[PDB]
């Protein structure tokens, strides 16, 4: 017999990648949850400049989120996201890398961008894309 | 004058307490796990060893296997912090999402592995070879030897198999690398690495797949062994190839027919389908069980020619009655002789058996044989007790015992054991016993007495004596060094608070030399060299580091080597923020015992004042809760609780370990009675001393004896106690196994007066009748104590009207696992003390 | 301004709930039997327990002619088992053949049969009853007597049809079905557990009623395949052994088994030994025969034994259509291929079944046991029968029918893929005996009777108001006009005699406890219809219930959409003006089941009466989804359980508001059983705003998990409605309810096996998953129904004192 140990669990740091490609007016988001790491950068950069797709800087959520979290996306309504929702978790470099991709006709005044705790409803992140980035 | 506690909404407490985890100071999640030193030839570069063990260095959430280069003549004014190298390029070893299957699953319930990856691993020295069980299978690889040291990591082999199930439990042949042997669908198989070809050696399990028609297994250790006696294996290889190469494997077939079934609801919840597991109770019939040998041969090319397994010339239960467990088993280092610990039922008569191979025969059907097989026998083949310990509270069982390889002296056998019931407490004895003879007639069946193969005392040289004791559980080994004449152990001479190492002479037994400083507690691990040694030490002030020391001094006097520090893998981090170290304090009774015990002083306090005090509380046997490690990592809530404005009382009284065995044995057909008068006993003497104590608001908390003691104290003394958590608690005591009550508790058959005023279940009409007085948690997947217990509880309140609080964790067992279950379990607890207390 | 109510300890409200039930069962199914003289005029026979030994015995009464009027009569209740113990309650039913007037039951470990009449003697004195011998090993079960023979009898043992007999007590087993858990799937003759619980039928075999020709005798029994269901395990009622008990539980989207049905012939001499003993099917495979049948709701035979019908139900429970089987379609199985060949040849040319009435609706099939087979002429051409529509008018009503028996003459060893059309007859006539906008009483054991020397039919129906049960009348050859037979302001519950002469009638009100009246009917001869019936004695008086009870007010209102919709009311007792009072919103809002009616609820519901002698108004509102009210209304929950029921609550519990003063809206908690508790849940997440705290017992909160003949019915197979389920399952949508804790306690039966423990199982694991509080009460001894008296007294004791701290 021995004492029951409760887990120990720390949240991580995490990022989001916004990536963006332009055919005549409508706009294709590429939006990535991903753990604050080095190696996932530079491939996720090549992966998406394959099908030439550009990077957008916006900065990461300040809070430690869990590893295992599930976000919704959320946005004004004027956005279509066939993924709706995102998961962080750790992936192989080598193997897929999941993201979520939006499509919107024309961006004009700019779309918002959210990305909203599932569990409690926090909004720990924001975006608000603008037609300068692109 | 009183303190009342700030009322928080759950929201605050969620948030208080993800604030607490996230402050906890970045820990490193898992030491470095058991070493293995490996010298190197000082042409082949600087250092001269390398270090391999298992750890996860922060990156990854995974242990994995690591090793280091140990430098030579490192300078002393500046620390030196050792790499972590790894070994396996890039290679996952926990499976997808990490799901393991439910075989594994419950193995690592049973050893408590709370980290993902390779848990343990298997290592041949001479050829430098790894194996061990990775993502779903095994795998090997090969760094040592002939190979020559690696400096990249490279790739681990998989090995390639036919079977369906799962490879449990390999093991490397020692005489031979080349084989290994594994579990499989409860048979035991023997394959080879390079040619790739498997053997299967025992035909006990049909395969039907459901545990209630194939009850046999071969070369695995049942549940109640694996539970109570900390044994997780079955099958022991020959480490000597005797002369066609035959090898020898020694292992125990268990028979599960008459013992009771049960049915525990499975991690598929949707199924809504049960597991039965065969869950032998107090006082029912434990498994049938025996010792089989399995031979082997094999030629040149590394094929296996023949094959064949073997039995002893009498039924196991003839030789040895009164039987009831085999604790532990093993050969010699020679391969004259396997041996084995014998447990009788009462558990007071454990005994040393060593066994010749010659006695194992092949299972011969035609009488006409199996005659000829009992006349071949040599005249000198028996049986032989080396050695047998009786008592009066109960035996503990230990793994320390080291036979020394005899030279042709046919008479004598000399070798260490570390006995306890001798003195009442732990300590090692050097004995030499002469093995004599009886010439037996196995072709005639015989009635064994008592005193058949019970060889006589030649000499019992007491090596340690006085008020302390020798670890000897919990994987606690020594080490024996037959060039120097020396053995190096463990044990609490300078306090019962602190382990720290020892080595004495065990030729002669002059004085003991403490390697380790004072003022903490350490678990080390030394070399196979006997050079170096790894010591892990921490102190409740100081989180553990991990130092690697090396044993320098004139070689003619090797007893006064002194031990070097030489580098570190690991340094602490005080973990500054807001955690205050809690103070050990010790106090006596009235009956002139001495007691240990710790406060967690509010933080805050003020003169003139009362805080609500959390009396946290285990109490059982076999722990030990005051000592003098670092508790900021195992037990932080009840710091939190501190932080709050509460005073957490720890006390270890009467039956806990690491205290000897008349100290331990207080509990004997009492078990439940005696353990809350020394709780509250030390909790009254806290008033005296401290007196920021408010013994008005007194809450009481366990978990699993502590839960069954949280009830008892609600009963025995419901005007000192005003709420009492109890957690997974033990109710009724007619429904706990065999290993663990009998030992204690004499089975019902015998302690019905004490079954009675035990079980707290049948007393529910001395609970209080006022609401929020009682809370009750219970794990639902648990199969250590089942939600029965509970659950029977729940249906005694009802028979009686008295009110109570519950909540049930659907997917946990035993132990609370996911983090959302944690926290939910510590935010549910603030609460019911913010609002009850 | 507000009240308050006053605060007890825990001994305080257990010592009051244990006054209140200190200040707290009618006779059962009756039988007439005329007895030729004597004083008296009938014998009626019925089950009861008369102020003593807690047993349900066989209770006789002898009904007296020519009474006097100026005095109140009062019938004895005579015993009929001299000291005979039938507890394991008592006998809780029995089968009579009325012209030997023999009676045959299970008593609690056996079965045991008597008899009273035919042999011209009437019993005076308490009999001993008869044990039938059994060589059997297990527990006979479901005991049928052969109303063409009343020496020989059916049962079952061990899932497998069985016959024996009384005069010879010799046995045997008609059925081979049972391998003697899992290993064996098939079962002979027994009802499944979803026809069990979801569809309302106890038996798989049926005799027939008329012997042919040694003499033969036929028994149409049904054959069970449950191979390929799914299993689930449910912990076993002896807590010490912790093992549990499987069972085929077919969940929605699974696959019921595997149904056929067989008939099962034997003959015998003049001395009662069986002779032969064969067992049959159809000449086709009943999967080809009939696709699209999924499960067999009904069955019989017809009057003459000329037919066997059964009612078939395919899986969308859409089509119900009647079906008619002569005995000449069922060959012996035969295993040679030639003479199967033969015997698919040698059968009548103009045998083949006949699908008398197809029912095609487009919300659900209610199963009616309604229908009524008259026996024709040789009128081979036509044939005609009595059946409860519903699907033609959205109201059930009663029709009279007759239809033609087209015949094809099919090739019987050919196989055959039968067409849409296959066997349906073409109507003749249908004439609409009853109409308007009520219904006839058709489930929960509700039947008609019909007289066919006076061409009367008499049945049960709603005509005055939907909270009351009348007992009506009307001519089925004429189409004529209804006629009452009970007296109004009440609810009864009547039953007639085999000779259409009296009827009692067991009957309350919401203000007056159950009585038992039996009428005897006098008028003229001329005119059957207009007989009036006299009061002739009362069996049971009410009690009145005196000292602390109050009944509700039964109250109704009009919703935005103009739905009429009724509701009931408890008032606090010792009320003042300006008082706020707090409330409890009792609901159960599911169908086939309704609360508010003109009925005596103080002894199912006085806790209700408990919480408001305290100071708690309780509202009791039966919205959209409930029975008695059509089919359009009930209809309204369709593919969106949960997403109505709720919202038609606080429509009403706001009504109450203004109409009354003493309802406080800021305090009014919920509270419901099995889908109150689904319902509940679904307040305190879609209404937080409006209820304060929830109680849920033993709540649905996935309904992927539910069996098929219950979800199916009203939710549409998953496949085709992923929308519905997942905005319907509560455990779904843990992320919504209350942070705060106090808010939500859940209760739950360990051993329930209609709504598993699993719900709420499942519901915790996702509370701890979103973080959120809750509470939790277990009652390891009780299934789905709370039985004994301590987990009843403890959960309402719990129930005050959650009410008392958090409201």
């Amino acid at each position: 017999r021995m004492i029951p140990a409760v887990g120990h669990f720390i949240p991580i740091t995490s990022i989001t990648l916004i990536y963006y490609r332009l055919y005549l007016e409508d706009i294709t988001f590429h939006l990535y949850l991903v753990p604050n790491d080095c190696t996932i950068r530079k491939a996720i950069d090549e992966e998406e400049l394959k099908f030439q797709f550009v990077r957008i800087n916006k900065p990461p959520p300040v809070d430690a989120l869990y590893v295992g979290s599930r976000y919704i996306v959320s946005s004004s309504k004027e956005v279509e996201i066939l993924p709706k929702e995102l998961e962080l978790c750790y992936r192989s470099p080598r193997e897929s890398q999941l993201f979520s991709e939006i499509y919107v006709g024309n961006i004009g005044s700019g779309i918002n961008l959210q990305l909203t705790d599932k569990k409690y409803m926090n909004l720990i992140w924001e975006a608000l894309l603008k037609p300068g980035d692109l | 004058a009183r303190f009342c506690v700030q009322k928080h909404s759950w929201d605050g407490l969620r948030n208080i307490i993800h604030g607490s985890r996230k402050s906890s100071g970045l820990i490193v999640s898992k030491a470095p796990h058991d070493f293995q030193f490996v010298q190197k030839p000082d042409e082949s570069g600087p250092h001269s060893h390398r270090l391999y063990y298992l750890g996860m260095p922060y990156g990854s959430r995974e242990n994995s296997l690591l090793y280091s280069e140990i430098p030579k003549k490192v300078r002393k004014e500046a620390l030196l912090l050792l790499s972590w190298k790894q070994m396996l390029d890039h290679f996952q070893a926990t499976p997808h999402h990490g799901v393991y299957s439910r075989e594994e699953e419950l193995l690592r319930e049973r050893k408590r592995l709370g980290v993902f990856g390779i848990t343990s691993y298997d290592f041949h020295s001479e050829s430098g070879l790894f194996l061990f069980q990775a993502s779903n299978s095994l795998f090997h690889c090969r760094d040592g030897g002939k190979n020559g040291f690696m400096v990249s990591p490279m790739k681990p082999l998989e090995i390639k198999t036919q079977c369906s199930g799962p490879r449990m439990d390999p093991k490397i042949c020692p005489a031979d690398p080349a084989f290994f042997s594994f579990i499989n669908n409860n048979d035991l198989w023997v394959a080879n690495i390079e040619t790739g070809e498997e053997r299967r050696l025992t035909f006990c399990h049909q395969g039907s797949a459901s545990v209630l028609d194939n009850p046999k297994s071969a070369g695995v250790a049942t549940f109640v062994i694996q539970e109570e006696f900390d044994r997780f294996t079955g099958c022991w290889w020959c480490p000597t190839a005797s002369w066609l190469k035959t090898l020898r494997i020694l292992y125990e077939e268990v028979d599960e027919s008459e013992v009771e079934v049960i049915h525990v609801p499975s991690p598929a919840l949707e199924e809504r389908k049960t597991d039965s597991y065969r869950y032998p109770r107090t006082g029912s019939k434990n498994p049938k069980i025996a010792l089989k040998l399995a031979e082997l041969q094999t030629d040149h090319q590394g094929k296996i020619v023949s094959s064949c397994e073997k039995e002893l010339v009498q039924p196991f239960s003839s030789l040895f009655p009164k039987v009831e467990y085999i604790a532990r088993a093993g050969w010699t280092r020679d391969g004259r002789y396997a041996w084995a610990m014998f447990l009788d039922r009462p558990q007071q008569r454990l005994q040393l058996v060593l066994l010749p191979p010659a006695l194992f025969i092949p299972t011969l059907e035609s009488e006409a044989q199996w005659q000829e097989a009992a006349r071949a026998i040599p005249k000198n083949v028996q049986p032989f007790i080396i050695y047998e310990e009786v008592t009066n509270v109960w035996i503990n069982v230990h793994d320390i015992f080291h036979p020394f390889p005899q030279a042709e002296g046919q008479q004598d056998f000399c070798f260490l054991r570390a006995n306890e019931c001798k003195t009442g407490f732990c300590h090692l004895y050097r004995v030499t016993v002469d093995l004599k003879t009886n010439d037996y007639d196995w072709t005639e069946p015989l009635s064994p007495a008592e005193d058949e193969f019970k060889c006589p005392i030649k000499e019992e040289v007491a090596l340690t004596s006085g008020e302390w004791e020798v670890l000897s559980r919990h994987g606690s080994k020594i080490w024996v060094n037959e060039q120097t004449k020396l053995v190096y152990f463990q044990g609490t001479k300078d306090t019962p608070l602190e382990h720290h190492l020892y080595v004495v002479s065990y030729e002669s037994a002059g004085e003991i030399v403490r390697l380790t400083t004072p003022g903490f507690s350490h678990s080390c691990s030394m070399s196979q060299n006997f050079d170096m040694f790894v010591s892990h030490y921490s102190s409740v002030s100081t989180p553990p580091c991990v130092h690697v020391y090396k044993l320098s001094g004139p070689d003619d006097d090797p007893l006064h080597k002194q031990p070097r520090f030489w580098a570190s893998m690991m340094e602490a981090a005080s973990c500054p923020p807001d955690y205050v170290p809690p103070e050990i304090f010790h106090f006596h009774t009235r009956a002139d015992v001495q007691l240990y015990g710790m406060i967690y002083k509010p933080h805050t306090l003020q003169p003139g004042r009362k805080h609500p005090t959390v009396l946290f509380v285990y109490g059982g046997p076999q722990v030990q809760l005051v000592n003098n490690s670092f508790k900021g990592i195992k037990y932080l809530r009840l710091n939190t609780l501190a932080s709050l404005g509460y005073a957490v009382v720890v006390i270890d009284g009467r039956g806990s370990c690491q205290r000897g065995l008349h100290f331990e044995g207080a509990l004997k057909n009492q078990m439940g009675q005696v353990e809350i008068e020394d709780q509250v006993e030390g909790l009254q003497y806290v008033a005296e001393k401290y007196g920021f104590i408010d013994l008005s608001r007194v809450a009481i908390h366990g978990w699993s004896y502590g839960g069954f003691l949280s009830l008892m104290g609600l009963i025995h003394k419901p005007q000192v106690f005003k709420v009492a958590i109890a957690g997974a608690p033990v109710t009724v005591w007619m429904a706990y196994d065999t290993g663990y009550t009998e030992r204690y508790m004499d089975v019902p058959e015998n302690n019905q007066q004490g079954y009675e005023a035990g079980s707290v279940a049948l007393h529910v009409e001395k609970l209080p009748n006022e609401p929020n007085r009682l809370l009750i948690l219970h794990g639902f997947l648990d199969e250590n104590v089942h939600f029965f217990h509970t659950n029977f509880l729940v249906s005694q309140l009802i028979r009686a009207g008295k009110p109570y609080q519950l909540q049930i964790y659907p997917n946990e067992r035993h132990s609370i696992r996911c983090r959302e279950s944690g926290e939910h379990y510590e935010v549910t607890l603030l609460h019911f003390l913010q609002e009850h207390l």
